[PDB]
RNA sequence: UAACUGAAGAGUUUGAUCAUGGCUCAGAUUGAACGCUGGCGGCAGGCUUAACACAUGCAAGUCGAGCGGGGGAAGGUAGCUUGCUACCGGACCUAGCGGCGGACGGGUGAGUAAUGCUUAGGAAUCUGCCUAUUAGUGGGGGACAACAUCUCGAAAGGGAUGCUAAUACCGCAUACGUCCUACGGGAGAAAGCAGGGGAUCUUCGGACCUUGCGCUAAUAGAUGAGCCUAAGUCGGAUUAGCUAGUUGGUGGGGUAAAGGCCUACCAAGGCGACGAUCUGUAGCGGGUCUGAGAGGAUGAUCCGCCACACUGGGACUGAGACACGGCCCAGACUCCUACGGGAGGCAGCAGUGGGGAAUAUUGGACAAUGGGGGGAACCCUGAUCCAGCCAUGCCGCGUGUGUGAAGAAGGCCUUAUGGUUGUAAAGCACUUUAAGCGAGGAGGAGGCUACUCUAGUUAAUACCUAGGGAUAGUGGACGUUACUCGCAGAAUAAGCACCGGCUAACUCUGUGCCAGCAGCCGCGGUAAUACAGAGGGUGCGAGCGUUAAUCGGAUUUACUGGGCGUAAAGCGUGCGUAGGCGGCUUAUUAAGUCGGAUGUGAAAUCCCCGAGCUUAACUUGGGAAUUGCAUUCGAUACUGGUGAGCUAG
C-alpha cells in the first residue's frame, strides 16, 4: 500500500516544505495556509509539545518525504542498528539508497511519486535489466538508464529540465542526452540537509 | 547395506542435494553417517554446482558402500572435470 | 587404562563381597557452595582380605552378580 | 490376513513350525538319553550315549534349528559330566 | 577482516508528607479464536479438544532366467460345403509350489520418575543384503500343493480319498577354515539356472568349454542391534521404615552373550534423613519464547532416542518381531446370514459422525530423490514431488502521476461572516505495474536405445564387463510453468481503531445518576472536550481491534539481588544429636582449586563474512560458537587429609 491523497495538508502539519510537488510554484504561493494545521483547531507553529510529541512528529516527517510505511521503516531501523556505525547515519544512507529516490535525484522524475510510478511501470533499467520494485537497494558503482520505450516522454523531458534548476548531487553523474546516470556511493550526512534530526528517531525507536 | 545418495533440501521447485553416506534403511532426509559434498542442479552466477570429496568417496567405496546411479554419474563427471 | 575408585569399607558380612563408601566434593549448581556427596558401591573380594575400616581401591569390571560390577585391586591402609 | 501373500506366509509358517518342532524334539530326546546314562553311572554306557547324541546335535545345529553356540555348550558340558564318571 | 554492545518507568491509601506494600498500565511473542473489512504474488503453517466410534476408495509387492500344470491369440501344414475344419512349433498370460520383501518407510504420545533420556566410558555378544580373501558345489531317496474323484454349504469358503515337479525336504560321501577334546582323537555342508561357442563325440540331442547369477564352510571390514557402569533428570513427611528370590555364595539349568535370568541347598544379609516405601503429575533431548545477564516458561511444524497399535496374555516364522494393514487365546463392541455358517479394527492418505471457540480435497504422477522385486525389459510405492482450500504468519507490490484558487457547490462551527473541509474537488495533460486478452518460451533429464571404436575374460572376433566418439531417436505430473514480447483504457481494486489523564490527536448537536461508557483513577444528578450522532483530526493500512496464554516491568522468593525495635517477620528459656564452620608454626599429600595437551561435544537452529533468488522473506558455502564431559601431564598460595610442635581460645 502507498499513501494517496492531499499533500499540502501533509506538509502543513509538519510546518516545512516536504517537496511533494514539482515546484513550478513556491510552496507559499501554492498553499497560502502554511503555519496553520489542517484541522479547524489548527494553530500556529509556536504550540508547545511534549518530548513524545516531538519525536513522533520528526519521525513522521522523515517517513512522509520518502513515502515509507511503518513496517518497512521499523525494519530499516532494526537493520541500521545491527550495522556498525552511527545509527542515524546508517538509517539515512538506507533511505537514500532506494531506487525510486535515486531516480528522482537523477532528474528523470519531477517528484518522488513520479519516480515511483516510472520505476513500477518498468520504465527504468538497473544494470541492464528492467525492474519494477521501488525499494531495491542501489549499491556502489551502479548504472541506471531510461528504457528505450520510456524515452521520448514529455514528462521525462520536463523532469530533466526542472532538475536542471536544482543542483545535480556529487554522487550522481548524469548524461542527460543518453538518459543515463551512475550512482557511485551513499551520501554522507553533510550532503543531506542539516535541519533533519535523527537522534529523536533513535530514542523513539529504542524506547 | 551402506549407500551413498542424495538427500533433498532447499525450497519448492529449487532442490539442493547433500551427498551423504548412510544405511539404506534410514529415511531419505534423516539419519546419516557422514556428509561428503553437495549438488545444486540450478546453480547460477558465482554459485558452485558440484563439490565432492574424492578421497572420502574412495575410502567409503573401498569398504563396500554402493553409490546410487545419480551419485555415480556425478562422481564420474567431477573426476572428468578435475 | 581402567577406571578405579578409592574408598573405605563399611561392611564385610557378605561372602566374597564388600561394600565401600565413595565420597566426592562438588559445587552446588546455583548457590556455589562446595557440597560433599557419598555413594555406596558393592565390590568383589575373593579372599575376604578386606575388613571394616580399611582403605581400598576398586576397579570396574564385568558383572559378577545382580548388584556387583567392581572388583578389589589392593588395600592401601589397614584398620 | 487381508492379502494373498499374507495368507501364504501364514500357511508356510504353520508348515515350518511343525517341521522345526519335530526336529527340535529329536535333539531334546537324545540329550535326555545321554543324561539318563550319566545318571546310571556306567562309564561305557555314558560314552556310548554321548557318541550317539553328538552327531544329531551337530546335524540339527547345521540346519539352524539350534544355534551352534548352544550345540557347543551342550557338547562341552556333557563331555565334562561323562569324564567325571572316570 | 567478523562472529557483540548491554539494564528508562507511570497510576492508586492522606487535609499535605515520607516509607512500607499489594493491585493496574505502557513491551515482546502465538499452531490462536471472535467482530468489521478485504486486490495480488512468493515462502511457510493448518484437530492443541474425544488414545472417541468409523461408511467407502487407495497405503506391499515382485520374480516364468527356480518348478509342474493350465489358458487364450495368432501363424504354418493338411484336407475338403471353399474359407471352413483338424493337426504342428514358436510368441504371450498366471491360480499353485518356491525365493526375496513384508521388522523399512508412515502415524500417535496413552503408558512410563527410571529397564526411559542426556553426557562419558566398558566387555562377555550376534548380525540378511555389501567389500576382501580362502576351500568347495559328489552321489541318492521319500513326500506334498496344483491336478482327479467324492462330499458340506446359496455362497463365502470347508472336509475326505488317488497322483505329480523343483534352487521345497531328508540320508550317504568329502572338509583349507570351523566345533568338542582327556591333546590320543572325534563331529558337522551344499542346488541349480541362464548366454554363447571352436574342435570333438552325441547311446539322438546333449556332453564338453567358457562367462555370469546362484548355493555351502570360515576369517576380517563395514553397518545394525543386544548387554553393563558412573554422574545428572518434577512435587508431597497432612507419606518413615522397606525387602524374603529379598542380599551374597556353591552345584546344576538357561541365553547370541555377563547376570537370581531360573532352580536345590548354605548364610543373614540388602536399601533408607545425601529421602527408601507410598502417592500426584509427566514421553526425553537438540531446540523455541522471554530476559541486560543470571534465570523463568516450554517440547507444534524439522532431527535423534523411547513407547504404543480396540483392551489384556502368549508364542511361531525369520539374520532381525514378541510384528499398525501376520497367528493363537480371553474380553467389549459392530456387521452378513437362506440360522447351515462366517467376518472386522483409520493413533497410514482422503473422508464421515460426534466433541469443540477453532484447523483443509473422498486430487495428479511415479517425470525427480529415495525404498522393494528382477539379469533385463519393467512392475509397485497416499514415502515423496506437485496441485486444491484458508489474510493463519512473514516478506513484497498495487489501488495511478503532474497541473489545476478572485478558493466552485455542499457539509460542520461561529461573535452570522467568516473559518475549515482544501489542491482537496471539478477542469487540463499524461502513464499501464499488478489483474484481463494474444504470441513466444528456459530449467528441473542425468540418462537409455541404435551405430562405431578400444581394452579386459576366453580356444574365440562369439557372450559378458569396463571405457571413448559422432549422429539419430526416446524420456516432464506440475503446465495455458518461470520469464519475454504485443493490445485496451484510469480504466478492475480502502478499510479499522481512537481524540479526561496515563498517551499523538476537539468542537457542535441529542439525552439528563436515565440511556450508557469504563484497563486503573473515575464520567452522566441541564452548557458532557469521557454517553450517541455529525464535522474535523490522529495512528495504522489489506488489514485494524477485542479476548485468551507466557516472560518482562516485579529487587514482588532478592545466587547475581530483599528483610525481621515500632510497617509482615527472633522460637518463652536452656542443654544437646546429625550437620555447617573453626586458633598459630612446620613437613608431606595433590581431594577441592588453577594451567597445558588429547578425545568428544551429530546435523539442523542462533551469530559473522559471502553466494543465488528483479528486492525482501527464503535457500545455501565456510567459519565462529556449543560456556560441558572424560583421560593424561603439571603448580602448591588457600581449603581439606596425615605426622610433628605451640599457647593468645
Amino acid at each position: 500500500a502507498r499513501y494517496i491523497g492531499p499533500k499540502c495538508k501533509l506538509s502543513r502539519r509538519e510546518g516545512t516544505d516536504l517537496q511533494l510537488k514539482s515546484g513550478v510554484k513556491p510552496f507559499d504561493v501554492k498553499t497560502k495556509k502554511a503555519n496553520k494545521a489542517p484541522g479547524q483547531h489548527g494553530q500556529a507553529r509556536g504550540g508547545k509539545q511534549s518530548e513524545y510529541s516531538l519525536q513522533l512528529r520528526e519521525k513522521q516527517k522523515v517517513r512522509r518525504i520518502y513515502g515509507v510505511l511503518e513496517r518497512q521503516f521499523s525494519n530499516y531501523y532494526k537493520e541500521a542498528a545491527r550495522v556498525k556505525g552511527a545509527t542515524g547515519e546508517n538509517l539515512l544512507k538506507l533511505l537514500e539508497s532506494r531506487l525510486d529516490n535515486v531516480v528522482y535525484r537523477m532528474g528523470f522524475g519531477s517528484t518522488r511519486a513520479e519516480a515511483r510510478q516510472l520505476v513500477s511501470h518498468r520504465s527504468i533499467t538497473l544494470n541492464g535489466r528492467r525492474v519494477n520494485i521501488a525499494s531495491i537497494q542501489v549499491k556502489a558503482g551502479d548504472v541506471i538508464a531510461v528504457h528505450e520505450g520510456a524515452k521520448q516522454q514529455l514528462r521525462i523531458k520536463n523532469a530533466i529540465e526542472l532538475a536542471a534548476q536544482r543542483g545535480i548531487p556529487a554522487w550522481i553523474e548524469v548524461d542527460h542526452s543518453k538518459l543515463e546516470g551512475t550512482f557511485k556511493a551513499a551520501p554522507d550526512r553533510s550532503d543531506l540537509p542539516a535541519e533533519i534530526n535523527e537522534s529523536l528517531i533513535v530514542e523513539l525507536y529504542s524506547k | 547395506m551402506v549407500v551413498i545418495r542424495l538427500a533433498r533440501g532447499g525450497a519448492k521447485k529449487r532442490p539442493f542435494y547433500q551427498i551423504v553416506v548412510t544405511d539404506s534403511r534410514n529415511a531419505r532426509d534423516g539419519r546419516f553417517i557422514e556428509r561428503i559434498g553437495f549438488f545444486n542442479p540450478t546453480a547460477q552466477g558465482q554459485a558452485e554446482k558440484l563439490r565432492l570429496d574424492a578421497d572420502r568417496f574412495a575410502h567409503w567405496v573401498s569398504q563396500g558402500a554402493q553409490p546410487s546411479e545419480r551419485v555415480a554419474s556425478l562422481a564420474a563427471q567431477a573426476k572428468k572435470a578435475t | 587404562t581402567v577406571r578405579t575408585l578409592t574408598g573405605k569399607v563399611v561392611s564385610d558380612k557378605m561372602d566374597k563381597s564388600i561394600v565401600v563408601l565413595i565420597e566426592r566434593r562438588v559445587q552446588h549448581p546455583l548457590y556455589g557452595k562446595s557440597i560433599r556427596r557419598s555413594t555406596k558401591l558393592h565390590a568383589h573380594d575373593e579372599n575376604n582380605v578386606a575388613k571394616i575400616g580399611d582403605v581400598v581401591t576398586i576397579k570396574e569390571s564385568r558383572p559378577i552378580s545382580k548388584t556387583k560390577a567392581w572388583t578389589l585391586v589392593e588395600v592401601v591402609e589397614a584398620a | 490376513a487381508n492379502s494373498a501373500q499374507a495368507k501364504k506366509r501364514a500357511r508356510q509358517n504353520v508348515k515350518a513350525r511343525k517341521h522345526n518342532a519335530s526336529l527340535r524334539s529329536m535333539v531334546r530326546t537324545y540329550i535326555k538319553r545321554t543324561l539318563s546314562a550319566i545318571a546310571g553311572g556306567d562309564y561305557a554306557v555314558a560314552t556310548e550315549a554321548y557318541k550317539k547324541a553328538v552327531p544329531v546335535i551337530d546335524r540339527m545345529a547345521d540346519k539352524g534349528i539350534i544355534h551352534k553356540n548352544k550345540a557347543a555348550r551342550h557338547k562341552s558340558r556333557l563331555n565334562a559330566q561323562v569324564k567325571a564318571l572316570a
